[PDB]
C-alpha cells in the first residue's frame, strides 16, 4: 500500500566534507 | 589452502578472529591459524 505523507521537504543538499573516513581492511590477512 | 615445508612454534599475535592468513612485511606468510583453534607462527625456511 503507497502510504506516503505530506510533509517531505526537500534540503538543500548541504555539502560536508569526509575528511578521512573509508578507510577498511581490504582483504582478510593479517599483516603488520 | 596452503601447502609447502616449515618449522611450526607458537606465535606472539594479536589475530583478529575474521581472520585466517598471516604475511609479513614483505609478503611472505610467517604466520598461520590451525584451522582447529590455534594461531601459530610458520618459519618455513626450516634451513639452508
Amino acid at each position: 500500500r503507497c502510504t506516503t505523507f505530506d510533509d517531505v521537504q526537500a534540503p538543500n543538499y548541504t555539502q560536508h566534507t569526509s575528511s578521512m573516513r573509508g578507510v577498511y581492511y581490504p582483504d582478510e590477512i593479517f599483516r603488520s | 589452502g596452503l601447502t609447502g615445508t616449515g618449522v611450526l612454534t607458537p606465535s606472539s599475535k594479536r589475530f583478529q578472529p575474521f581472520q585466517q592468513f598471516g604475511r609479513d612485511v614483505s609478503d611472505f606468510t610467517d604466520s598461520v591459524r590451525d584451522p582447529k583453534t590455534s594461531e601459530i607462527l610458520d618459519i618455513s625456511p626450516c634451513s639452508f
